[PDB]
RNA sequence: GCGAUGAUCACCCGGGUGGGUACAAAUGGCAGUCUGACAAGU
């Protein structure tokens, strides 16, 4: 019903940080993506 | 163990782990349709079989990896699949819709058709229609109203095939997902120019285009255009 | 009177339309949006059900070819009593064929009628009492494959999966027949052990 | 004083228990092509073979035939109604008469 | 001839290993993603987060984007290192395949010289050596 | 699947164990496969069986 | 000969048969349906030429199935006797294949014809 | 109200991991389907 209080949009939004924090671990780290990207082009080409 | 997780679009998952893959739940456990890998995982615990979805073999799967905002293919929905060469992609679409949903697979060529039939026996919710899509009136009996129309037909006049099928079977505000190959339509111009024309031709057919997505690296000179069928 | 011919996997349905000229109304979409409106506007005049799959396959091919079947003819013959009634058909081919039957029906096939069929098919399970949506799928599934078997020219005498089983079964029978023969030779040989050397064939033994 | 008859009988008895199962499984497959769901209805293989000997063609469905197959085993499981309703609507592709002849004879073999 | 057979069999194994490996791996999409908005105003205040209703970090993930509402024991570095090996392993399969392809082709080129016919050696300025056969029909 | 195979494979279809051992160890490959039991091959004698 | 499709016109056949002759002299040509079938399996075929007058046509009809599977261009030419002479042999040839070689001296001509065959499909 | 016609002699938190024997299935792996223009006669 969109009746959120000032407390409401804090707890739910904490969950956003919690889950988004979790998915980053699966997302993998950026420096690896630099190497993984190069390998991807060679295999694809 | 592999950690199966939910995905944005219902009926689709990702089998994260040491190897991460786009995955769908198997409707008929104990067999693979086209030799794809299967993964079974216990959930409270009962092991539930899953099938891998290869983006390079299915263009719809290439749409998922591209990050399509909206897919009208969802559990418990009626889907009309045009250009169903075999069960390579229809099986996965059948998995997404689930037992409650139904898939209307339309194909013209006989040799892929016999392959399609042999799969349809294993999947009760797939209704294979061996007929030419350019004349949808021929198979009007077997198809009721459908929530979405997916078309992988690689024909120059494809936008007309979408028109006739959408007009007869697609519901108002229904789904339209089109896979376009530029090289078939016009190889002299760049692919972007071809895609702009295809969007416009759909617009002339009371289909509002919502989003467009190009399918690299999975395919070259291909894009998926999603639109909504606005009858009003 | 206005009539609508609806073709289904379960059978033929004749819907009597209240207004004679519904198909010239520009507000069909709004008029037919809900099942209640559909039921009020359209009433089942006659319904011919497919008794068996073989009949259904024959009926399906007539519609695909655009030919009037005997069951459809008889179903139209019942409603003949209404003088000067319009009949609405989805296909122009089927409309033309019905016209040649000489029937007292003004047969009309127009793009405007397309919307009428859209609403009818959308609420068809509710329009047709006694058969659920699940059943309607089940007849459609079986009918589709049988049509598919016909179009693909499938013949029961040209399936190779039987060959692969028969050869495998034939090898299995050779193995099993051999073990039983040896058991009989050694079990009966106790009574008369000299037979095996003389006669070697298991069946003759 | 002979006890080797016992040794022959046991060596044969378990062999029959293997062959009866192996052949019965094949009978399920072959008739599975013509009527795949029925193999699910009657899991007990010996009952399945006797039923298949009766219902050779799933097209043939009569009320008297329903009673006759209802006499086979009991209607407590309800399989008698399921097969008649399910034979009407099924996915099994019809196999040739010669193929059916093999199934019944091979099913007859499992009976012997 | 036996040398040619030996190399080709190795190349065929490598190709099949490459195909199985590639199916194992998952490649992130790199494709343009356009959205259609009717009004010029809806363009100017367009924002990816608003359209997808998801956090800005979560937007740039094309494979699996999730709206905020859905959002509402192996070390990561080791798992990172295990992905890259799986990627490098498939790459090495491709490199081995190309090398075996080149070795076979040079082998087949030599085998043609052994066969009957009239041929002339032609040498380019770069020094590449090739043979041109005369236009004589095989009897 | 058989129809899409070349005639060379059909010759040595049933003898993969001998074929791939020979191919990898640089030895001569089999020449009959499963066709050895056809009537026409039986009529042939000596090296004519291979032909 | 309805099954033979796509069938090249006279102007395109001369272009195809010209490349087949050049490939033969460079030993870049595989002759015969069985030997052409292999090149598809090894993935070394630029495109496949078939003869429409082959009788029965089915003996070469497996190649379209393999070619569409592997995404290799294929085209039919009206005469198998003419194909055999272009190949440079004393017998009629119902099928031939151009082997892939990116260092070949006739690479440009093969690709020029290959593009035309793609347009035909 | 005994007995030589035979006494005695893995792990972890009610729950889960570890090991063994037998059978069956797998479109799971090993695993990749030989060569390619001459030969026989006078």
């Amino acid at each position: 019903e969109g009746t959120l209080t000032d407390h409401e949009r804090k707890y739910l939004n904490k969950l956003i940080k919690r889950n988004s924090q979790n998915l980053r671990s699966w997302d993998l780290e950026e420096e690896v993506r630099d190497e993984l990207e190069d390998i991807q082009q060679s295999i694809l080409k | 163990k592999v950690v199966i997780e939910p995905h944005r679009h219902a009926g689709v998952y990702i089998a994260r782990g040491k190897e991460d893959l786009l995955v769908t739940k198997n409707m008929a456990p104990g067999e693979s349709v086209y030799g794809e890998k299967r993964i079974s995982v216990e959930e409270p615990p009962t092991k539930v079989e899953y099938r891998v979805w290869n983006p390079f073999r299915s263009k719809l799967a290439a749409g998922i990896m591209g990050g399509l905002d909206e897919l009208f293919i969802a559990p418990g929905k009626k889907v009309l699949y045009l250009g169903a060469a075999s069960g390579t992609s229809v099986s996965h679409v059948s998995d997404v819709v689930g037992p409650e949903g139904v898939v209307y697979a339309v194909e013209f060529s006989h040799r892929p058709g016999r392959e399609l039939i042999s799969m349809a026996k294993k999947r009760p919710n797939i209704i294979p229609i061996i007929e030419d899509a350019r004349h949808p009136q021929k198979y009007r009996m077997l198809i009721g109203m459908v929530d979405c129309v997916f078309a992988d037909v690689a024909q120059p006049d494809q936008a007309r095939i979408i028109a006739l099928n959408s007009h007869m079977f697609l519901k108002d505000q229904g789904g339209v997902v089109i896979s376009i190959k530029a090289n078939c339509i016009d190889s002299t111009v760049d692919a972007e120019t071809v895609f702009a024309r295809e969007v416009q031709k759909l617009r002339e057919e009371r289909i509002k285009p919502l989003e467009q997505l190009t399918l690299e690296p999975y395919e070259r000179d291909h894009c998926i255009v999603v639109g909504r069928y606005m009858r009003s | 009177m206005a009539y609508v011919l609806t073709e289904t996997s379960a059978g033929y349905a004749l819907l009597k339309a209240s207004d004679k000229k519904i198909y010239k109304s520009s507000s069909l979409i709004q008029d037919l949006d809900s099942s209640d409106k559909v039921l009020k506007e359209f009433k089942i005049a006659a319904f011919s059900k497919f008794n068996s799959a073989a009949n259904a396959l024959e009926e399906a091919n007539s519609i695909i070819e655009g030919k009037v079947s005997s069951q459809l003819e008889k179903l139209l013959e019942e409603i003949k009593k209404d003088k000067k009634s319009t009949l609405i058909v989805s296909e122009t081919k089927l409309a033309n064929a019905i016209n040649k039957l000489g029937l007292n029906f003004n047969v009309v096939s127009d793009a405007v009628t397309l919307d009428i069929y859209r609403a009818i098919k959308e609420y068809l399970p509710e329009l047709l009492p006694g058969m659920s949506d699940n059943d309607l799928s089940k007849m459609s599934l079986g009918l589709a494959h049988s049509i598919g078997r016909h179009k693909l020219k499938f013949s029961a005498d040209k399936v190779d999966v039987m060959i692969i089983q028969a050869i495998a079964l034939l090898d299995d029978l050779d193995k099993e027949l051999n073990t039983y023969a040896m058991r009989c030779k050694e079990w009966y040989g106790w009574h008369f052990p000299e037979l095996a050397k003389i006669v070697t064939d298991s069946v003759a033994y | 004083k002979n006890d080797n008859h016992i040794i022959q009988a046991i060596a044969l008895l378990d062999q029959l228990d293997k062959d009866i199962n192996t052949f019965a499984m094949r009978v399920k497959e072959w008739y599975g092509w013509h009527f795949p769901e029925l193999a699910k209805l009657v899991p007990d293989n010996y009952t399945f073979a006797k039923l298949v000997l009766f219902i050779k063609d799933k097209a043939s469905l009569n009320d008297d035939s329903l009673h006759d197959l209802a006499a086979l085993l009991n209607e407590d499981s309800g399989i008698a109604q399921r097969v008649i309703d399910n034979a009407r609507i099924s996915m099994g592709q019809d196999i040739s008469e010669t193929d059916m002849e093999n199934v019944c004879v091979f099913a007859q073999r499992v009976a012997s | 001839t036996q040398d040619s057979n030996y190399v080709r069999t190795l190349r065929q194994i490598e190709l099949k290993k490459l195909e199985k490996g590639a199916k194992q791996l998952m490649f992130k999409s790199s494709g343009n993603h356009t959205i259609f908005v009717d009004s010029r105003e809806k363009m100017n205040e367009f924002t990816p987060e608003k359209f997808f209703n998801t956090t800005s970090e979560m937007v740039n993930r094309s494979e699996n984007r999730l709206t905020k509402d859905q959002l509402a024991i192996m070390p990561k570095e080791s798992l990172d290192k295990k992905k890259l090996k799986k990627f490098k392993q498939v790459k090495q399969h491709l490199q081995r395949e190309t090398q075996l392809k080149q070795v076979q082709q040079r082998m087949d080129a030599q085998r043609e010289l052994l066969k009957k016919g009239s041929k002339k050696k032609i040498v380019d300025s770069s020094g590449k050596i090739s043979f041109k056969w005369k236009k004589q029909r095989k009897r | 699947s058989l129809a899409k195979s070349p005639a060379s494979t059909i010759q040595i279809l049933g003898a993969e164990k001998a074929l791939f051992r020979a191919l990898k160890t640089k030895h001569d490959t089999p020449k009959y496969g499963l066709l050895y039991h056809a009537s026409l091959v039986g009529q042939a004698t000596g090296k004519n069986k291979g032909k | 000969n309805p099954k033979a499709f796509p069938l090249a016109d006279a102007a395109l056949t001369q272009q195809i048969l010209d490349v087949v002759q050049q490939a033969a002299n460079l030993r870049q040509l595989k002759k015969g349906a069985n030997e052409a079938t292999k090149t598809l399996n090894r993935g070394i075929s630029e495109f496949i030429i078939m003869a429409a007058d082959c009788e029965p046509i089915e003996i070469l009809l497996h190649l379209p199935l393999l070619c569409e599977d592997k995404n290799v261009p294929y085209v039919f030419v009206p005469s198998r006797v003419a194909l055999g002479r272009a190949c440079g042999v004393s017998r009629p040839v119902i099928a031939a294949s151009i082997t892939t070689n990116d260092a070949s001296a006739i690479k440009t001509q093969i690709y020029a014809v290959k593009d035309k065959i793609e347009t035909l499909l």
